[PDB]
């Protein structure tokens, strides 16, 4: 929290940069803390979060371009362009944060404006009562109606990050919007589980 | 003019446009290897405009150019390469320290232009300075006239210098070993007409040694 909030007064002092580099390049988990940086007072740390978390998560991916965009709101988005060197032979993605439910559904088609290579992630401030069913139904109610993830350009998966962090990954393209297998997993760190090895099995989480 | 210079120098897309202008005017006589490397680096920097963990890749362009130089291909690969890349070398040299370092260095150059004039009107009366300049510049009296002409409008120069110092060492409590030398020389302008530019300079020399309220707030 100190590293994240201290770089926001003025960035480019050549010590906050290395601190963010340490946070991205460290082995210790910091995902129990990152989702809580919605603003906390500042409204710029959003970008500072959105660029670190992804960087922290997408370790097996060759990330070549990060960009910070903002809508004419208090909605900052970060877009990413990356690729796999020697796996499934260019991907893109983006991440945005919202407040408690509604800014997500309100400007969903706008924040989307970053083969279905696009990967869209979203974080929402619901810091209460770890309850998979309620949050899952809340997000699924919107994904079951809004199919922009298929008809806009094609988005492989939509990740719902509840702020310790609870991850609900959905695919509103062909299948029912639910995933009991990759729940609570970061979709970029889903490879670091050796769970795809269970090829000959129908799994039940 | 000062505010627009400040905002322009802080806009990350400026050296991108300088790169585009020097490279578009030179489409040939450059090896395709260094050209493609520069293209990829500037495309990355363009895709990462106005985002954290982003700086102009001057060092990477310098690296690929100096690598092709280290290979040192002979017989019209040496001379053509070393000549038709000097613009990009100058571009990375200007932005060797990033957009912020270039921003500070430009104002430093303006302040050095100020000192270039005013350091000749200290250490003596007016007539002593004029005589010394005539003795130093025997082969041309235009130089002495330029000196006197510049010194005539020293009050307007002082106003612009105050506006420059306001944006060079303001909300950034830190000073390098180059700004400090300019400020030291600028504070030694004992002549009262330049007191305005000395006094403010001393403020900087004492202002950039204070806490930013972030250390105390975070720790407490």
């Amino acid at each position: 929290e100190s590293i994240f909030l201290s770089a926001i007064d003025m960035y480019g002092h050549q010590f906050c940069i290395e601190n963010l580099q340490k946070l991205i390049l460290s082995e210790t988990s910091i995902f129990d803390v990152l989702p809580n940086f919605f603003y906390h007072s500042n409204q710029v740390v959003r970008m500072a979060a959105l660029e670190v978390y992804v960087r922290r998560a997408y370790i097996a991916y060759e990330l070549n371009s990060v960009q910070h965009r903002q809508l004419k709101d208090n909605t900052c988005v970060v877009e990413f362009q990356f690729m796999l060197p020697t796996s499934h032979p260019q991907r893109m993605g983006g991440m945005v944060s919202f407040r408690t439910f509604e800014d997500f559904v309100r400007i969903f088609d706008e924040v989307m404006g970053c083969e279905p290579i696009h990967i869209l992630n979203v974080a929402i401030k619901t810091d209460c009562d770890i309850e998979d069913d309620r949050l899952a139904a809340m997000f699924r109610e919107f994904t079951q109606q809004n199919k922009a993830t298929l008809v806009d350009h094609g988005i492989r998966r939509l990740t719902f990050l509840v702020a310790f962090p609870k991850f609900f990954t959905f695919r509103a393209r062909d299948k029912f919007e639910e995933d009991r297998i990759y729940r609570h997993l970061e979709p970029a760190l889903a490879f670091q589980l050796e769970l795809n090895r269970m090829r000959n099995f129908d799994l039940t989480a | 003019w000062v505010e627009r210079l400040m905002k322009t120098l802080r806009d990350p897309s400026l050296p991108l446009l300088e790169l585009q202008d020097i490279m578009t005017s030179v489409s040939g006589r450059i090896p395709p290897n260094v050209e493609k490397s520069i293209k990829k680096e500037m495309a990355q920097y363009a895709s990462n405009i106005t985002s954290v963990l982003c700086q102009f890749p001057s060092q990477q362009i310098a690296n690929i150019l100096d690598s092709h130089a280290a290979t040192l291909n002979r017989k019209s690969e040496r001379e053509v390469f070393f000549m038709n890349t000097q613009s990009i070398v100058q571009l990375v040299q200007r932005y060797r320290s990033g957009i912020r370092g270039h921003m500070k260095a430009v104002v430093m150059d303006l302040l050095r232009q100020y000192l270039r004039v005013e350091t000749q009107f200290q250490n003596g009366h007016y007539d002593k300075c004029v005589f010394a300049l005539r003795e130093e510049n025997k082969s041309d009296m235009n130089t002495v006239l330029n000196y006197i002409f510049s010194h005539a409008q020293v009050t307007k120069k002082n106003l612009l210098v105050t506006m420059l110092i306001d944006q060079l060492c303001g909300r950034d409590p830190t000073l390098t070993d180059e700004l400090l030398n300019i400020l030291t020389e600028l504070t030694q302008l004992s002549k009262t007409t330049n007191a305005k530019v000395a006094l403010r300079a001393r403020q900087v020399l004492i202002a950039s040694h204070l806490p930013s309220y972030e250390l105390r707030h975070n720790q407490v």
